[PDB]
C-alpha cells in the first residue's frame, strides 16, 4: 500500500518494509555440530543481502563450499565470510567484470555498506586502491576502513542504513537510496537504471544532485530518463529533459513553479473522444506524436491545472511534482 | 459566463486531406526540439519563430 | 563463457595491469591444441543427427519404466523431448569445442539444471545413461583423430560429473 | 553545422525519406568540389604568419589612428597589437575550416552568432576587420577554381560584417 | 568476455544451430596468423609507459590552456589522474586486441563514459586528442616503422592487425562523441 | 548533427589549431572513397521494403510468442509500429552512412529508446534480434558487385555494419 | 515578488493581524528617503554599459583562460552569454534596491544559478570575482556628488553592497 | 608467483573447481616456450658478471653528477653497493626466465621500490639507464637464439616500464 500518512507511518510504504523486520544477529561464535537449521536461516539471510536479492543456482551455490564451512566453524561473519564471498567467483560475475570501475564501487556501497557514494571524493578514495593494488584488495578497503566497525557487529548480517539519520551522509543521499534499493521484490539485474551492466548513479552521484522520490509501486513506477547535457562548451543538445532551476521571468509569474514527470504516452488516445483514430495513423515523416515517452515539464501554479489536465487526457501519468 | 458565439466554418486546404506521400519542396520544414538539436541549429528555432511571429523586417 | 582467453584477461583485469609474458605464453597452447579440437567439433556437427538418436535410444533400454503412466515418457510428444533433451546437449558439446573452454556447458546447460529435472520429475540418471553411452561408443582411429577424442570425451564425462 | 551533407538529410528526414537520387547527387557535388577545396585549406594553412602579419599591418596604414589614439581598444600598446594579431587569425582559422567542411557552417557557430555585441561593447569597429579580409582575399596567391573557392568565404565574413 | 570464439557461439545459439565448417574458415585463420596476434601485442605492451607520457604530453603541447589555472590538467592532482585517464584506455585496447573482440573495453571501459566525463567537466574533444597519438604510436608498432625504436620481428605483413587495432581506437573516440 | 568533416573541424576548434597536413591527406582519402560510399547507400535505399518486410517475417517465424495473441507485436496498431521501427532505424543508418559518424544516429533516434521501450513493455531483446537481421541483410547486398565496377570497398561494409550494433546494443 | 511594503502585510495576513504602529514608523521612514533612494538607482542605471564592460575587461585581464582556446568565454557565442549575464546580475540588484529587500533577485535571478552553472561547466568562482568587481564599481558611483544635493547617503549604499554580496555567495 | 601456473590454478581456486580442459591448454603453452625460454636464463646465467659490469657504469657514463659529496655515489663503497643493486636485477630477469612468468620481478624486485628509492634518495633514471643499456646492446643471433632474445627483452621492457 502507498501513502505517508495511512498508518502513521512513512518509511514502511516506500519499499522498505521487509527490510525493516529483520536482524539476522547469529547469537554464538562458532555453529553447533549436530543440527544446521539454524546457521542455514544465516547463511541465506546473508546471500540475500549481500548478492541483493540475487538468484543463486544450487551448482554455482556449489562454488562457494569451502567458504560456507569455515563460517560454520570457529569464524566471524564479516572477515570470513562477506569479505570471502565478495572474492569469489559468484560475486565478482555480476558486479564487478560486468560493469566499468565505478559501478562496482556503487554495488559495493550497496551490498557491503548499504548507503551510497555521496559526492567525488567517496569514489576517489576506493577508485585509488584498485589502480596501485588489484580487486583482492580493493573489496579490502570497503572492510577494513574506519566505517563498517563501528556500524554492523562482527556478527550481524550488514542490513540496510543508507536512509536514516544515523549514516551521516547528506539529504541527496537520500533520495539515491530510493534508486539504488527499488522495493523488495527488486534485484541488482531487475531494476531499469542499472541491469548488470551500467553504472546506476553516474551524473547524480558525482554532482550530488538530488533526485525526486518515486514509490515503488506507484502509477508512474516506469519513469525513466536518459542523459544529455546542454551547453555548447560541454557540446551538448538540448530539448531532452526538463530544467532543473525555473530561472527567469517566467519562474514567478503565473505563480510558484514546479517540475512535473510525466511517464506513459502512447499514440492512441490523444483527441477528444475515447477511441483511437482510424486512417494513416502517422503522418509523413512518420515519427510519432510523442517522439520519445517520459516527458517532463516545467510549470507555474496558475498553469499546473490546465497542464494536469492536458497530461492526463492524452494517456499520460504522473509519476512526481516536485516544487522548484 | 460569456462564451465565445458561435461562428460557420468555411472550405479551405487544411481541413482535407492531402495524399502526399513522400512530399517534395513545398513541405514546410518542422522545426522542432525532439530532434535534439545543438547549439548552431537552436539557433534555426528561433529565427524561425521570430519570422513566423514578428515579420522578418 | 570461461576459456583459455577470458581467464587470462579477467586475471590481468582484476590486478590493474597489462598482459605479461604469462598470458601470451596460455595462447600458443591454445593455438596448438586448436586444431584437435576443432577437428572433433565438425565431426559432431555433420553427425548429430544420427548420435542423437543412437544415444537418446540407449535411455530406454536402462530404463523402460519411463513408458510406464506417469512416468517422464509416457506419451510419444514427451519421448520426442527426450530426444531433444539430449540434442540440446551436444550442442552445447559442440560449443565447447568451438570455444575451448567449458564455457557454454556450465552456463547453459548446468545452471539451475537441478532444479527443473526434480520439479518437473525427469530422472537425472537417465540423462547420465545417454552421454555416458555416447562416450565409450567411439573409434578414435575411425571417428576421429587419437587426440580429438580425448578432447571430445573430455567434455562428456564432464557433463556426467556436473549431473552427478 | 551547415554543411552539404547535414543539410541533404535533414531535407530528406523532414520529409520522413530515405536518401533518394536527389541527396546522392547532393553529395556527389560536394565532392567533386572538395579536392578544390582542400587544396585551398592546405595552401591558406601552409602560409598563414605571413598573411596574418600581413593583414594587420594593413588596417594600420589604412586606419592609423588604431596605433595612436590611446585606449583599451586601439592598436597602440604591445598588448592591444597582439590582440589583433589574435583576432586575424581567429578569421583566417575559420575561413580554413569552411573549406574542409564546405558551406559556411563553422563560423556560422564559432563566430557570427553574438558577433555584433561584441563589437558593440568592446568599441571595435568591423571596418577594421573587412579591411584585414581585403588583403587576405589579394594575397593568398591562389589561382583558377582554388582561388574561386577561398574567395567565397573570405566574401562571406565580409557581407556579415558589412 | 567474449573473445572470437565466444562471438561465433553466441551467434549460433541465436539460431539454436550447430557450428558447421563454413564459419569455422574464419577461426582457422585466427588461429594461423596467431603468432603474430602475439607479436602485436608484445610491441605494445613493452613500451606502453612511453606511449602516455607522449600521447598527454603531445596534448599539452597542442592545447596550451589545459594546464592554465582553470584548465582541466592545472594541479598535480588533476594531471595525476589525465595520466591514467589515458593509461587505462590502453590497457582495454591491448585486452581487445588480445581476445580479438571489443567486448571488454565497451563493457568495462566505453559504457558510460560520455555521462562520467561531462559530470567531471573533462573536455572531451582533448580527450579523443590524446587517443587519437595513441592510435598513430600503436599502428606505428604493430607495423615496424618507430622512428625512435625498432624491434625484432621474422618477416611479413601485420596490416590487418594494424588496422583492427586502429578500428578498437576509433571506437573509443566514437563513445566519447 | 555532424558529418565525419566537421567532427575533425569541432575538435580543432576546441584547442585553436589550423588542422595539419596529416589530417588533410586523411579527409581527402575519405573524399575518393566517396563514390564507393554512395553505391553502398544506394544499394539500401532500393531495396529498403524488401531488407524491412524480410527480416520481420524472419522474425517472427523464430519469435511465434511476439505474434501469439497477447504478444507485444499482436495487433494491426502494434505490428503496424513494429514495421515502423524497423524502418525508422534502418533510415538513421543509411543518414550515419553518407555522414561518416553516428551523431545524427545518436540524437534523433537513439537518445531516449531503450527508456521508451521500457515505458512500453516492448521486450528491448527482440528488437535486437531484428536489427541484426537488417543487419546481414544488407550487408550482404553491399557485398553484390551487380552494375558496380569491382573494386574492393571492404572498408565501409565494415563500417555500415558497426552502425547495425550500434543501435542494437543501444535498445536492451 | 515583494517590496518592502507587502513584505510585512504579507508576514500580518499569515497571523490575521493588523499592522503595529511601530511599523507603520519604520514604513514611513523609508519614504522619507525616497529621494536618496532613487538617486541610487538612477546612477547605476545611467553607467549601466560602462560597470559591465570594465569589469569583463578586468576580468579575463588577470584570468586569461577564459577567453583563449578552449575556455568557457571563447567563442562569440559564449562571450556574448557571458556580457549578458552580467548585466543580469546587473539588472535584478537595482531592481532590490527600489524595492528594499531581496526577493526579485532571490527569486529570478539567484535561485538556481549555482546550480546552473555546475551543470554547464562555468566556474561559478569567476563569476564571483565577476560581481565582485561591478560592485566597487556602482559603490563608487553611488558615491560621488556631482549633481545631487549634498546630505547623507550611508545607510543605503551600505544596503546595495549588500545585495552585491549577497549575489557573489550564491553562484558558488 | 605470477606465472601459467598459478594463474589457472588460482582462478579454479577462485571458483571452487577441479582443473577444467582450459586450465590444461595453458600448461601445453608453456611446453611450446620452455624450449625457447630456458637457453635465455642459460645465457644470462653464465655471462652475468659481463654484463652487469658494463651496463653499471653506463649509467654512470650518463650521470656523472652521482660521484659528487652528497650523492648516491659519494665514496667508492656506495659505488659498489649499486652494481649489488644492478646485479640484483639480472638475477630477477633470469628468475622469470626460469619460472616462466614476471612473478619474481614484481614481488621481489618491484613491490615497494618506489618508497626505498623516494626515501633513500636514490634516481630511478639511472636505474632505467642501466636496464635500457642492456636491451639494445643486445645482438639476436650473436648472443642469443632468434626466439629467446624475445624473451629476454620482453622482460628488460617489464622492468623499465614499473621504474617510470
Ligand atoms: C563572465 C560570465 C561567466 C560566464 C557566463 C556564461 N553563462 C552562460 C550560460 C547561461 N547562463 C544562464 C543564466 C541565466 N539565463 C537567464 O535567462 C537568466 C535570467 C534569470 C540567468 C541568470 C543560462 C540559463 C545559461 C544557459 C543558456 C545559454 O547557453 O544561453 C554561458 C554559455 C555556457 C554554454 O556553454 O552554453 C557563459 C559563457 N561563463 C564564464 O566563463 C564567465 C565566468
Ligand atoms: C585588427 C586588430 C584591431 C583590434 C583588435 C582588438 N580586439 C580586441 C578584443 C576582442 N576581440 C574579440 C573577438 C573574438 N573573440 C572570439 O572568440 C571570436 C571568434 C573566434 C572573435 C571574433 C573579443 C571577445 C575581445 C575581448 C576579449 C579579448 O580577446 O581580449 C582588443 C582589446 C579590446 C579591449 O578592451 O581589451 C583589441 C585591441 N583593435 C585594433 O585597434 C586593431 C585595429
Ligand atoms: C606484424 C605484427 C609484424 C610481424 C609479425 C610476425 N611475427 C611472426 C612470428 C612469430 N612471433 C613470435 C613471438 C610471439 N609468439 C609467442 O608465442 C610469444 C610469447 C608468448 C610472442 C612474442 C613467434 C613464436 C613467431 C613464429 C616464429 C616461429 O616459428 O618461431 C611472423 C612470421 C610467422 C607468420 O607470419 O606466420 C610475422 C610476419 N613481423 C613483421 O614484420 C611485422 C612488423
Ligand atoms: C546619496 C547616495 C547621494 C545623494 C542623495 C540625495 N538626494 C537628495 C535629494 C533629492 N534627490 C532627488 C532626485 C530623485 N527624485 C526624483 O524624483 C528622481 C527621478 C525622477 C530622482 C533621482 C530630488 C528631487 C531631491 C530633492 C528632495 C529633497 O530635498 O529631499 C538628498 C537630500 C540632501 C541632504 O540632506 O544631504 C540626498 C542626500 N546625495 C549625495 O550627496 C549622495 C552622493
Ligand atoms: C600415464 C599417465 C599414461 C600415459 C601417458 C602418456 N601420455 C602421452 C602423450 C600425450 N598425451 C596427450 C594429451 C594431453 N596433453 C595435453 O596437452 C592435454 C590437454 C590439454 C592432454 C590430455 C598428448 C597431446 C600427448 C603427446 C602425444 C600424442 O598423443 O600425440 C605419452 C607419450 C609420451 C612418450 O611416449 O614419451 C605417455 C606415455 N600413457 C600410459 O601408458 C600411461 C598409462
Ligand atoms: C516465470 C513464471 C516467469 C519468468 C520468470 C523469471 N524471473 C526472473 C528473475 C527474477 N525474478 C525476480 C522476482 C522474484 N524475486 C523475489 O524476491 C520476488 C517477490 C518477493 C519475485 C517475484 C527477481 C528479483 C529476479 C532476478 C534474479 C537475478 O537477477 O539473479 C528471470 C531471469 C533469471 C535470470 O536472468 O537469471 C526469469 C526468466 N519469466 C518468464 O518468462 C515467466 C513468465
Ligand atoms: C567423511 C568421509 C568424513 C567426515 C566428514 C565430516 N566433516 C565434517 C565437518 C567439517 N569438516 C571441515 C573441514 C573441511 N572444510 C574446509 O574448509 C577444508 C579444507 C580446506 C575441509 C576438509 C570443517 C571446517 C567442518 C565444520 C562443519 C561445517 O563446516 O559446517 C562433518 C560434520 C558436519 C556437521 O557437524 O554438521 C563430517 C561428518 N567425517 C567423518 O567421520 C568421515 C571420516
Ligand atoms: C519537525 C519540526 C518537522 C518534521 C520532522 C520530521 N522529520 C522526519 C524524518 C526525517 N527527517 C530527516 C531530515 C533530518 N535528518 C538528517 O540527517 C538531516 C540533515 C543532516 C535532516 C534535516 C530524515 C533523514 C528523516 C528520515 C527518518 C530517519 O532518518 O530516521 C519525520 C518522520 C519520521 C517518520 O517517518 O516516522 C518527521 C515527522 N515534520 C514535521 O511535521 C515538522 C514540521
Ligand atoms: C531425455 C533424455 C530425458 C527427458 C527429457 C525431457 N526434458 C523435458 C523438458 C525440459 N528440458 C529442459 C532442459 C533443456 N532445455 C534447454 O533449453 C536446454 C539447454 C539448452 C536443455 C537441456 C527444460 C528447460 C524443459 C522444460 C521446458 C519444456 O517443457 O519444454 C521433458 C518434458 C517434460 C514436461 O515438461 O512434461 C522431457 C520428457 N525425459 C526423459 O524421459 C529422459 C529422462
Ligand atoms: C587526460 C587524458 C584527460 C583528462 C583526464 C581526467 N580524468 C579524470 C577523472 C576520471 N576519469 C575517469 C574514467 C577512467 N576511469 C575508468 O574506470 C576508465 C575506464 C575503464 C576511465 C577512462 C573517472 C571514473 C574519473 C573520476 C575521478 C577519479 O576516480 O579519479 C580527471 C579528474 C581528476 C579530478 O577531478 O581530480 C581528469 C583531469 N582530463 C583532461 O582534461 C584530459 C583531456
Ligand atoms: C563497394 C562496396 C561496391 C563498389 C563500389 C565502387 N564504386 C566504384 C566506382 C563508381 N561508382 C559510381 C556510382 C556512384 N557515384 C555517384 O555519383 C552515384 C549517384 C549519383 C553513385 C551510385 C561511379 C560513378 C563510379 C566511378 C568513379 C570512381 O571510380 O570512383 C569503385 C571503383 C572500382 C574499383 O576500384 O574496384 C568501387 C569499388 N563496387 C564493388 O565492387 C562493391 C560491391
Ligand atoms: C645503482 C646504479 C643506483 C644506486 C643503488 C644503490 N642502492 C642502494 C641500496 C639499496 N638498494 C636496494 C634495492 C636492491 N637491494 C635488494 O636487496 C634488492 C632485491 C633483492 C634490490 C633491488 C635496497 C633494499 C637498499 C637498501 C638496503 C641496502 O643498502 O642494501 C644504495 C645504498 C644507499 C644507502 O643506503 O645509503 C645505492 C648507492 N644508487 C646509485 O647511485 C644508482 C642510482
Ligand atoms: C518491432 C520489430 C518491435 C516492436 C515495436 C513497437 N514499437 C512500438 C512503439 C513506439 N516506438 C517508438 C519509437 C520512436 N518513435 C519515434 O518517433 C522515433 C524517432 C525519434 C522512435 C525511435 C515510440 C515513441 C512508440 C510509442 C508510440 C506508439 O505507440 O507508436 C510499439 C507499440 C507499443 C504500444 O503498445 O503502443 C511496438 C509494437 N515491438 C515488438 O515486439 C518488436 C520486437
Ligand atoms: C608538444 C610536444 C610534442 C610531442 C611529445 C610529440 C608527440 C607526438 N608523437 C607522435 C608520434 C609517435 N610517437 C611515438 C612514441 C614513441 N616513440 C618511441 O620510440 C617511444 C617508444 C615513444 C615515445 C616515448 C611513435 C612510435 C609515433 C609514430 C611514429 C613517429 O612519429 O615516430 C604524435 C602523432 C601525431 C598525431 O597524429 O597527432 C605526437 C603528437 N609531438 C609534439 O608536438
Amino acid at each position: 500500500r502507498l501513502g505517508t500518512v495511512s498508518g502513521n507511518s512513512s518509511l514502511d510504504k516506500l519499499g522498505l518494509d521487509k527490510f525493516l523486520s529483520e536482524s539476522n544477529r547469529a547469537y554464538t561464535p562458532r555453529a553447533q555440530p549436530g543440527f544446521s537449521s539454524e546457521y542455514e536461516q544465516i547463511i541465506s539471510a546473508t546471500y540475500k543481502q549481500l548478492f541483493g536479492n540475487a538468484y543463486i543456482m544450487d551448482s554455482e551455490r556449489a562454488e562457494m563450499a569451502k567458504q560456507e564451512s569455515m563460517f560454520r566453524d570457529g569464524q566471524l561473519t564479516l572477515k570470513d565470510f562477506c569479505r570471502a564471498l565478495a572474492k569469489t567467483e559468484q560475486y565478482k560475475k555480476r558486479f564487478f567484470d560486468s560493469r566499468p570501475l565505478y559501478g562496482a564501487i556503487e554495488l559495493n556501497f550497496k551490498n557491503i555498506l548499504g548507503r551510497t557514494p555521496d559526492g567525488l571524493e567517496h569514489y576517489r578514495a576506493k577508485s585509488a586502491v584498485y589502480d596501485t593494488k588489484g580487486y583482492e584488495a580493493f573489496v579490502d578497503a570497503f572492510f577494513d576502513d574506519g566505517e563498517y566497525d563501528e556500524v554492523y557487529d562482527d556478527y550481524t548480517v550488514p542490513f540496510y542504513r543508507g536512509y536514516k539519520t544515523e549514516a551521516n551522509l547528506s539529504m541527496a543521499a537520500f533520495t539515491h537510496f530510493f534508486r539504488m534499493v527499488r522495493g523488495s521484490s527488486t534485484s541488482d539485474k531487475a531494476n531499469p537504471n542499472s541491469m548488470q551492466k551500467d553504472i546506476p548513479l553516474n551524473y547524480y552521484g558525482i554532482t550530488k544532485t538530488p533526485l525526486a522520490v518515486i514509490a515503488p509501486g506507484a502509477a508512474g513506477t516506469a519513469y525513466t530518463e536518459s542523459f544529455a547535457g546542454t551547453g555548447s562548451w560541454q557540446s551538448g543538445r538540448a530539448g531532452l529533459n526538463a530544467a532543473r532551476v525555473a530561472l527567469g521571468v517566467p519562474a514567478t509569474a503565473n505563480g510558484k513553479s514546479f517540475r512535473v514527470e510525466v511517464t506513459g504516452y502512447t499514440q492512441p488516445g490523444f483527441g477528444i473522444t475515447a477511441g483511437t483514430a482510424v486512417g494513416k495513423l502517422y503522418k509523413a515523416n512518420k515519427l510519432s506524436r510523442y517522439p520519445r515517452s517520459n516527458k517532463s515539464y516545467v510549470v507555474g501554479f496558475d498553469e499546473l491545472t490546465p497542464l494536469y489536465q492536458r497530461i492526463t487526457k492524452n494517456g499520460g501519468t504522473i509519476a512526481s511534482i516536485t516544487p522548484l | 459566463s460569456i462564451p465565445i458565439l458561435k461562428y460557420s466554418l468555411s472550405t479551405q486546404n487544411q481541413r482535407v486531406e492531402s495524399f502526399e506521400v513522400n512530399p517534395g519542396d513545398e513541405q514546410y520544414r518542422i522545426y522542432s526540439t525532439d530532434s535534439l538539436p545543438s547549439s548552431s541549429e537552436v539557433d534555426q528555432i528561433i529565427w524561425a519563430a521570430y519570422r513566423q511571429i514578428f515579420s522578418e523586417h | 563463457m570461461k576459456s583459455v582467453i577470458t581467464t587470462v584477461v579477467s586475471a590481468a583485469d582484476a590486478a590493474g595491469r597489462f598482459p605479461s609474458n604469462s598470458d601470451l605464453e596460455s595462447i600458443q597452447g591454445n593455438i596448438q591444441r586448436s586444431a584437435a579440437r576443432l577437428e572433433a567439433a565438425e565431426k559432431l556437427a555433420g553427425n548429430h543427427e544420427a548420435v542423437v538418436k543412437e544415444a537418446g535410444d540407449a535411455c530406454f533400454a536402462k530404463y523402460a519404466y519411463l513408458k510406464n503412466p506417469g512416468e517422464a515418457g509416457e506419451n510419444q510428444e514427451k519421448i520426442n523431448k527426450c530426444y531433444r533433451d539430449v540434442d540440446h546437449y551436444m550442442r552445447l558439446v559442440n560449443y565447447c569445442l568451438v570455444v575451448g573452454g567449458t564455457g557454454p556447458l556450465d552456463e547453459w546447460g548446468i545452471a539451475g539444471a537441478r532444479e527443473v529435472y526434480r520439479t518437473l520429475n525427469l530422472p537425472t540418471s537417465a540423462y547420465v545413461a545417454s552421454i555416458a553411452y555416447t562416450r565409450d561408443r567411439l573409434c578414435v582411429p575411425r571417428d576421429m583423430s587419437a587426440q580429438a577424442g580425448v578432447e571430445f570425451s573430455a567434455y562428456l564425462d564432464y557433463l556426467i560429473n556436473a549431473l552427478s | 553545422m551547415k554543411t552539404p551533407i547535414t543539410e541533404a538529410i535533414a531535407t530528406a528526414d523532414n520529409q520522413g525519406r530515405f536518401l533518394s537520387n536527389t541527396e546522392l547527387q547532393a553529395v556527389n557535388g560536394r565532392y567533386q568540389r572538395a579536392t578544390a577545396s582542400l587544396t585551398a585549406a592546405k595552401a591558406l594553412t601552409g602560409s598563414a604568419q605571413r598573411l596574418i602579419t600581413g593583414a594587420a599591418q594593413a588596417v594600420y596604414n589604412k586606419f592609423p589612428y588604431t596605433t595612436q589614439m590611446p585606449g583599451p581598444a586601439y592598436a597602440s600598446s604591445a598588448i592591444g597589437k597582439a590582440k589583433c594579431a589574435r583576432d586575424i587569425g581567429y578569421y583566417l582559422r575559420m575561413v580554413t575550416y569552411c573549406l574542409v567542411v564546405g558551406g559556411t557552417g563553422p563560423m556560422d557557430e564559432y563566430l557570427v552568432a553574438g558577433l555584433e555585441e561584441i563589437n558593440r561593447s568592446f568599441d571595435l569597429s568591423p571596418s577594421w576587420y573587412i579591411e584585414a579580409l581585403q588583403y587576405i582575399k589579394n594575397s593568398h596567391g591562389l589561382s583558377g577554381q582554388v582561388a574561386n573557392e577561398a574567395n567565397a568565404y573570405i566574401d562571406y565574413a565580409i557581407n556579415t560584417l558589412s | 568476455m567474449l573473445d572470437a570464439f565466444s562471438r561465433v557461439v553466441v551467434n549460433s545459439d541465436a539460431k539454436a544451430a550447430y557450428v558447421g565448417g563454413s564459419d569455422l574458415q574464419a577461426l582457422k585463420s585466427f588461429i594461423a596468423d596467431g603468432n603474430k596476434r602475439l607479436d602485436a601485442v608484445n610491441s605494445i605492451v613493452s613500451n606502453a609507459s612511453c606511449m602516455v607520457s607522449d600521447a598527454v604530453s603531445g596534448m599539452i603541447c597542442e592545447n596550451p590552456g589545459l594546464i592554465s589555472p582553470g584548465g582541466n590538467c592545472y594541479t598535480n592532482r588533476r594531471m595525476a589522474a589525465c595520466l591514467r585517464d589515458g593509461e587505462i584506455i590502453l590497457r582495454y585496447v591491448s585486452y581487445a586486441l588480445l581476445a580479438g573482440d571489443a567486448s571488454v573495453l565497451e563493457d568495462r571501459c566505453l559504457n558510460g563514459l560520455k555521462e562520467t566525463y561531462i559530470a567531471l567537466g573533462v573536455p572531451t574533444n582533448s580527450s579523443i586528442r590524446a587517443v587519437s597519438i595513441m592510435k598513430a604510436q600503436a599502428v606505428a608498432f604493430i607495423t615496424n616503422t618507430a622512428t625512435e625504436r625498432k624491434m625484432s620481428f621474422a618477416a611479413g605483413d601485420c596490416t590487418s592487425l594494424a588496422s583492427e587495432v586502429a578500428s578498437y581506437f576509433d571506437r573509443v573516440g566514437a563513445a566519447i562523441s | 548533427m555532424l558529418d565525419a568533416f566537421a567532427k575533425v573541424v569541432a575538435q580543432a576548434d576546441a584547442r585553436g589549431e589550423f588542422l595539419s597536413n596529416t589530417q588533410i591527406d586523411a579527409l581527402s582519402k575519405m573524399v575518393k572513397e566517396g563514390n564507393q560510399r554512395l553505391d553502398i547507400v544506394n544499394k539500401v535505399t532500393s531495396n529498403a521494403s524488401a531488407i524491412v518486410t524480410n527480416s520481420a517475417r524472419a522474425l517472427f517465424a523464430e519469435q511465434p510468442q511476439l505474434i501469439q495473441p497477447g504478444g507485444n507485436a499482436y495487433t494491426s496498431r502494434r505490428m503496424a509500429a513494429c514495421l515502423r521501427d524497423m524502418e525508422i532505424v534502418l533510415r538513421y543508418v543509411s543518414y550515419a552512412m553518407i555522414a561518416g559518424d553516428s551523431s545524427v544516429l545518436d540524437d534523433r533516434c537513439l537518445n531516449g529508446l531503450r527508456e521508451t521501450y521500457q515505458a512500453l513493455g516492448t521486450p528491448g531483446s527482440s528488437v535486437a534480434v531484428a536489427i541484426q537481421k537488417m543487419k546481414d541483410a544488407s550487408v550482404a547486398l553491399a557485398n553484390d558487385t551487380t552494375g558496380t565496377p569491382i573494386g574492393d570497398c571492404s572498408s565501409l561494409v565494415a563500417e555500415l555494419a558497426g552502425y547495425f550494433d550500434r543501435a542494437a546494443v543501444s535498445v536492451v
